[PDB]
RNA sequence: AAUUUGUUACAAUACACAUUUUUUGGCACCCAAAAUAGGACGGGAAGAGACUUUUAAAGUGAGACGUCGCGACCCUCGCAGGAGUCGUUCUUGACUUUUUGGUCGCUUGAUGUUUCUCUCUUCCCGUUC
């Protein structure tokens, strides 16, 4: 059923369902259980972050997240690690997000 | 140079000569007149400045003098999709 | 998340007690117990500071090799050392072990 | 918005176009919509590499437009009051 | 006039095989039997093979997203 | 009076010079008849505002010096200035024109101050200066100017530029 | 829920807005639009140096950086300092907010 | 205010000519208009100034002045300019 | 005459591969749930481009196609 | 929301560039609000006019997202 | 013997929207170059090598779009964004007419894209230890 038919509260119940029961429930269960998540961006740089908050667009607030990025030129590789205490992440850059055991 | 009001939004500033950055690395400098919801704006007397590939190599880290090829195009209407960031150049007449 | 009165069992010690002797782990607990009050928000800043670290499902504490934990408890003491210190106005050099214990135990 | 209304006010006048592909279409504007997609009449085309041709009629998608150059005398037009 | 998605519905029921070009970055073109489609022009293709750009491997019944669609060609 | 920051601030930077660029500044109450006897001090108050053109015409300035790094500035109008020497390292890459009419610049003093450049300016006027009268002054000015597009309204003649280059060699 | 409403309570804080270009902006933050258009005040915006035997940085971001008019000639590395940059929302990638503020109060 | 020039070198380019004019007229006063709108060339140029006094001075001093070979014939304009 | 959304409703808790548009990487795993936008959740996924991955969330814009 | 106005174009042979590289020529049949354009007797133009040009199919549909400019070679 | 309060209308800001036409990304990659204890670095000029052209003698990696410019055996009269009309009263509105450069060389303007392949010596001027 299309979204333009529903009322103002039916959208709130719809978003509550989608967060509680749905794909993004992987992130929600990760926020409550304090389980660290791995996030791959489009950039190709992967952050190991603990999710304080998330949102519909997938943009999310992470604290203590660690960023891992490697670069190569003519098959000469170097691995670089960067630690930031507080992160707000816009959700359009992410591709895959996994929940660590 | 020029001090913009500490809290000034795109609506607060009108007729100021601006400096507009697009995704392609070129700049449109001129007076802003209107803008829109998705932030495509109208410049009055606008000149697009560009950085030469040889100039771009010079910009790489080591007084630098860049030859910036620019062409004049009056009363344009930009597209919000292309715009990247905006800076203030001067204050109105 | 509990709307009803009930008994629940959990382990405060988790990894550190399992790794390190029992006298010392309570002491590392008490270094922590003082600290989280002095860490209003930097707790989650310092405890998660190493993002490689994860909390075990049964356990409460971040499970780790325990070297940063010695660094964590030391940084946390310095936050306790300054906050106890600033209210009374003491120099950091003037702080001594007998004062540092008096900060810990009082 | 005013920026699109100014494009509607430019109908029947020579305008310039920069597509995000790099080309340049200068010629007379016949139609324009609120989706910014315009169609131009008797228009000289400059390819991204500079090769210039001429075509009688053209329709371009608004999403691909980068900037549009409009006759200067529209600056004082009543939209800006 | 023949609306485009009407034409696609004529690809669904007429059971004609179609070759479909993807975006220029991916470098493969898909071909198969278009079964059904949505409003977003993302289509299910039965008995689809991916050809790099004729040794391509057969895919299956596969849902293909409309964002990457360029051409749908019989 | 002396060229201060306050004066600069006061100056009318509203009417832009529409020939090229923007913000045609005229320092003090009016740069035309400001009477700046000392060198152009407090140049930092402008802070490279904006072919940015500054009109200093009808002022007492002795030396063309004391500038802050100005990237924009392309035009200097210095007419009716008692300029003697104009040696500097600040305004080198910047600037496209220099109008020095009715000043006191020496034929040797003007030549000495520049010290020569591989490329410089593009438009230059030295008219109503003592030096221009001096014998072979045009040849000396062309040799000093090094690269040049104009010399007192008349372009150094292509052949004249070649002969001047030969004299330099 | 729109998490952008969080950023609107971060006003008057030191922040880095790390864009899609790789360009990073340190500055004091002002009102954030509902589209996440972020307007700053006193900002030093730069590009990181991939070392890697001096591999070539972003070619578009260097030009866009020199064309702000804020890059000073004598800067050895690649940076620019300016007042009042206004940033479109879709350009933002990451935002690094200060360590001091507590989330439990602001995330409600 | 405006001063209509005549009898000058047509061989020189437009923009360049305008620039030259500007350079010339900056000594007298603030030049409001860089070049004449008509841009017919061959002498016909209207040097618009801010002050009338300045214009007068210019007229006085630069009457038959050597500019690009030929002597410029200075004179006051009949009608007032569009900018003024 | 199956359409995409009932096709995803029929592929729930079946082994499905999903090819992303970038590196020709495909995640092979048991589908859990999908959103309106066709966001994906997977269990016991494996990344092919060789690894084993416990649980996965895949955003809708990066997927190229979905197969069984 | 609003339908693009191709109404004068349909049934006329039209060239249109697909993406940065491509140029397809065909007789326009139908169009929609996204500019998706279905045309018949499609041909992919290339450098050598008779040689590298190869027909596509009896009916071809184009996603409006890949459309850049649309020129009609015709009245 | 202008201020404040109430009501009505219009305009601006914040309460919206991840599915091909603007703001929840077709994303990212060419690769490689300085270390010492008089010395580097940039710019200009000259010579030579190797390149090109003609049948030993001539200049500096080569081949393609434009961009505004240096010459001219040419054209060209010479003073009016504005102009006219009507309404209306001492300069305003509504309705019509429509830009100098029109060109050619460049006996190398001057200068940016895009493909392929592989510098040393001498002088002059600035910066750094």
């Amino acid at each position: 059923r299309p979204k333009h038919e529903l009322s103002r509260a039916e959208l709130e119940e719809l978003e509550e369902f989608e967060f509680k029961h749905g794909p993004m429930s992987l992130i929600n269960d990760a926020m409550v259980t304090r389980t660290p998540v791995i996030i791959s961006l489009r950039n190709n740089h992967k952050i190991i972050a603990r999710v304080k908050a998330f949102d519909r667009h997938c943009n999310m607030v992470l604290e203590n997240v660690k960023e891992l990025w490697t670069e190569k030129k003519g098959k000469n590789v170097i691995n670089r690690e960067r630690f930031i205490s507080k992160l707000f992440l816009r959700g359009d850059s992410v591709i895959v997000v996994l929940k660590t055991p | 140079k020029i001090q913009v009001a500490h809290s000034s939004r795109l609506a607060n500033l009108i007729d100021y000569k601006l400096r507009v950055l697009t995704q392609d690395g070129r700049v449109y400098i001129g007076q802003l007149m209107a803008f829109d919801k998705h932030m495509n704006l109208v410049l009055n007397e606008c000149i697009e400045e560009r950085v030469p590939k040889t100039q771009l190599d010079k910009l790489r880290p080591r007084t630098l003098n860049i030859k910036v090829e620019k062409r004049v195009l009056g009363l344009t209407i930009l597209r919000g999709e292309q715009i990247l960031s905006t800076v203030v150049e001067d204050k109105p007449l | 998340k509990a709307t009803e009165p009930q008994m629940v069992l959990f382990n405060i010690y988790d990894d550190w007690l399992d790794r390190i002797s029992s006298y010392t782990a309570f002491s590392r607990l008490t270094l922590l117990l003082r600290a989280l009050k002095t860490n209003e928000e930097s707790a989650k800043m310092i405890l998660l500071s190493d993002p490689t670290i994860t909390i075990k499902s049964y356990h409460l504490w971040p499970s780790f090799t325990d070297e940063q934990w010695i660094t964590i408890e030391s940084q946390m003491r310095d936050l306790i050392l300054t906050e106890y210190g600033r209210k009374y106005n003491v120099n950091i050099s003037a702080l001594t072990q007998t004062e540092i214990k008096d900060i810990i135990l009082g | 918005g005013i920026p699109v209304k100014l494009l509607n006010e430019a109908q029947g006048h020579i305008v310039s176009l920069e597509l995000t592909t790099g080309a340049t279409y200068r010629g007379k504007l016949v139609e324009s919509e609120d989706s910014m997609n315009v169609q131009l009449r008797d228009v000289i085309a400059t390819e991204p590499q500079g090769a210039v041709t001429h075509m009688d009629q053209i329709f371009v998608r608004g999403s691909q437009i980068k900037f549009i150059v409009v006759p200067d005398l529209l600056k004082n037009a009543p939209l800006f009051k | 006039m023949v609306p485009p998605i009407n034409c696609i519905f004529n690809f669904l029921q007429q059971q004609t095989p179609v070759t479909i070009w993807l975006f220029e970055q991916i470098g493969i073109r898909i071909k198969g039997k278009i079964v059904g489609f949505d409003e977003f022009m993302n289509v299910v293709i039965d008995e689809a093979v991916e050809i790099p750009v004729e040794k391509g491997t057969p895919l299956g019944k596969i849902l293909l997203k409309g964002d990457n669609i360029t051409l749908i060609t019989s | 009076m002396k060229f201060t920051p306050s004066i600069v601030i006061d100056a009318p930077q509203y009417y832009v010079d529409h020939f090229n660029g923007k913000y045609n500044v005229d320092k003090c109450v009016i740069l035309r008849d400001l009477q700046l006897e000392t060198d152009s001090e407090s140049m930092p108050s402008s802070l490279k505002h904006l072919t940015h053109i500054l009109d200093l015409t009808n002022n007492d300035l002795i030396m063309i010096p004391d500038l802050s790094r100005r990237d924009d500035i392309h035009t200097l109008l210095l007419g009716r200035n008692n300029i003697v020497e104009v040696d500097g390292r600040l305004l080198p890459m910047n600037v496209q024109n220099l109008t020095l009419s009715n000043n006191s610049i020496r034929r040797f003093e003007d030549l000495q101050r520049l010290r020569r450049a591989p490329r410089t300016l593009k438009n230059l006027t030295l008219i109503g200066n003592q030096v221009c009268h001096l014998a072979n002054y045009r040849e000396h000015v062309l040799r000093l100017v090094p690269h040049l597009e104009t010399l007192d309204f008349q372009n150094v003649t292509a052949e004249e530029r070649k002969s001047a280059m030969s004299f330099p060699r | 829920m729109k998490l952008v409403n969080f950023l609107k309570k971060l006003r008057n804080e030191q922040v880095t807005i790390e864009l899609k270009n790789g360009t990073t902006v340190w500055g004091t933050l002002q009102s954030v639009s509902p589209q996440m258009n972020a307007i700053l005040t006193d900002v030093k915006l730069t590009l990181p140096q991939p070392r890697l035997n001096k591999l070539n940085s972003n070619g578009i971001a260097m030009a866009s950086l020199y064309l702000t008019g804020g890059q000073q000639p004598t800067a050895s590395d690649n940076i620019a300092s300016l007042q009042y940059i206004n940033i479109r929302g879709n350009t933002i990638r990451q935002i690094i907010l200060p360590d001091s503020l507590n989330l439990d109060s602001l995330l409600v | 205010n405006t001063l209509y020039v005549s009898q000058l070198n047509e061989k020189i380019n437009m923009q360049r000519l305008r620039v030259n004019l500007f350079l010339l007229f900056a000594t007298f006063g603030e030049v409001l208009k860089v070049s004449m709108n008509f841009k017919k060339q061959r002498g016909q140029a209207f040097i618009t100034m801010r002050t009338i006094d300045q214009a007068s001075l210019a007229q006085i001093s630069l009457n038959g002045e050597r500019f690009f070979g030929k002597p410029l014939k200075v004179e006051f304009s009949k009608s007032e300019t569009k900018t003024l | 005459p199956v359409n995409p959304k009932p096709f995803l409703k029929g592929l729930v808790n079946h082994r499905v591969g999903v090819k992303l548009k970038f590196n020709s990487t495909e995640y092979r795993g048991t589908l859990v749930s999908t959103d309106n936008y066709f966001n994906l959740q997977l269990n016991e996924a494996e990344e092919f481009v060789h690894g084993t991955l416990g649980e996965i969330f895949i955003r809708c814009n990066n997927v190229l196609y979905i197969r069984e | 929301v609003s339908t693009p106005e191709l109404k004068k174009y349909m049934d006329k042979k039209i060239l249109l560039n697909i993406n940065g590289s491509r140029k397809v020529a065909g007789i326009l049949r139908g169009y929609d609000i996204f500019l998706n354009v279905v045309l018949d007797d499609a041909m992919e133009i290339n450098g050598e006019d008779p040689a590298n040009n190869h027909q596509l199919g009896l009916q071809t549909v184009i996603r409006g997202n890949s459309i850049i400019s649309l020129e009609a070679l015709d009245a």
